[PDB]
């Protein structure tokens, strides 16, 4: 099968900027100026949308800022200027050999200004401590980039590894992110320790923050 | 205009099977081939196979052969893909897209909205909400954070309002996460200035359609 490799995995640019994403094939997908590479665009919770076909043919309704180039095994899609509607995921696809294969995708993200995340922690409610389980949540409000790191520390140094992370999509106004890790442990396991802290690590943070309760 | 309509999302127990429908309109159904693509949650697009509705010829991705089966109904202009011997892996959104040719190159121009298939042995159970009390005397600053915890539920999705659709700022509903219990879990937060914490009554409204569970908690 023909394998498509897209890069960069992620790409953070600002509105108005020019983007250039490339798709590489493990083998030639051409023939006498005849190409077999197409590009698609996919927004969150939405069906792909055909952008370009035959390596350089615009589809109806696709603006003029888009353009696709490439030959043999190296192809690239370019967006002269990034408009609000352009931020999404792009997929290059081959149709030269069966099976037809797609690319891993390239996420164009809205690059902004670093923002230190607002950290918060929450002790297990009472009703929950009744059902026999305990879930400690540590919030991480509006921060950028998306790269961060929460560290759960029960009774100090005793940092566990039984949590579940959940990051929010980029905001539709301040392009920020929110992350919430949750540490779940049986009531008994809960009523056995006293200090529960959530250590955060972010570029926007001068030094790793921590939020604990007793 | 031209468009493709897919059947609704479905939940099925492992070892079972599902038939997804994709009825076309706006064009001569027999004039084009149908493409079936799969998109696992979080993963990318994966081509499954193709079918020529005129004479019914198929061609599958060598890895989906014997799992998916393509058929068409010219009389009702509808394509059908059947997955059998379902497993957790089979959980993904399934897309059917119209095929198109340009100098031997085949590209898919019209896509259906996709059909979600969830393979779980969980049971259509309702959600529980455990308040995420704001603070424990932390004030100092200006802003405070609260939240509601929707623990264990199935299947997706769940609605989470705040102060009855009239509270939209600061809201941060996080994507649900699947626990090993086979059940789901989601959280919803609403950033609010501490100075209002005592003068405002916040209530997160949860609405799970599958189990008809409407819960109003006051954080």
């Amino acid at each position: 099968e023909i394998v498509l490799t897209q890069s960069p995995g992620t790409l953070s640019l600002s509105p108005g900027e020019r983007a250039t994403l490339s798709c590489k094939a493990s083998q030639s997908v051409d023939y006498d100026g005849d190409s077999y590479m197409n590009w698609y665009q996919q927004k969150p919770g939405q069906a792909p949308r055909l952008l370009i076909y035959a390596a350089s043919n615009l589809e109806s309704g696709i603006p003029d800022r888009f353009s696709g180039s490439g030959s043999g095994t190296d192809f690239t899609l370019t967006i002269s200027r990034l408009e609000p509607e352009d931020f999404a995921v792009y997929y290059c696809q081959q149709s030269n050999e069966d099976p037809r294969t797609f690319g891993q995708g390239t996420k164009l993200e809205i690059k902004r200004t670093v923002a230190a995340p607002s950290v918060f922690i929450f002790p297990p409610s009472d009703e929950q401590l009744k059902s026999g389980t305990a879930s400690v949540v540590c919030l991480l409000n509006n921060f950028y980039p998306r790269e961060a790191k929460v560290q759960w520390k029960v009774d100090n140094a005793l940092q566990s590894g039984n949590s579940q992370e959940s990051v929010t999509e980029q905001d539709s106004k301040d392009s920020t992110y929110s992350l919430s890790s949750t540490l779940t442990l049986s009531k008994a396991d809960y009523e056995k320790h006293k200090v529960y802290a959530c250590e955060v690590t972010h570029q926007g943070l001068s030094s790793p923050v921590t939020k604990s309760f007793n | 205009q031209v468009q493709l309509v897919q059947s609704g999302a479905e939940v099925k127990k492992p070892g079972a099977s599902v038939k997804v429908s994709c009825k076309a309109s706006g064009y001569t159904f027999t004039s084009y081939w149908m493409q079936w693509v799969k998109q696992a949650p979080g993963q990318g697009l994966e081509w499954m196979g193709e079918i020529d509705p005129s004479d019914s010829y198929t061609n599958y991705n060598q890895k989906f052969k014997g799992k998916a089966t393509l058929t068409v109904d010219t009389s009702t202009s509808t394509a059908y893909m059947e997955l059998s011997s379902l497993r957790s892996e089979d959980t993904a959104v399934y897309y059917c897209a119209r095929n198109r040719d340009y100098s031997n190159n085949w590209y898919f121009d019209v896509w259906g909205e996709g059909t979600l298939v969830t393979v779980s042995s969980a049971s259509t159970k309702g959600p529980s909400v455990f308040p995420l009390a704001p603070s424990s005397k932390s004030t100092s600053g200006g802003t405070a954070a609260l939240g509601c915890l929707v623990k264990d539920y199935f299947p997706e999705p769940v609605t989470v309002s705040w102060n009855s659709g009239a509270l939209t700022s600061g809201v941060h509903t996080f994507p649900a996460v699947l626990q090993s219990s086979g059940l789901y879990s989601l959280s919803s937060v609403v950033t609010v200035p501490s100075s209002s914490l005592g003068t405002q009554t916040y209530i997160c409204n949860v609405n799970h359609k599958p189990s008809n569970t409407k819960v109003d908690k006051k954080v």
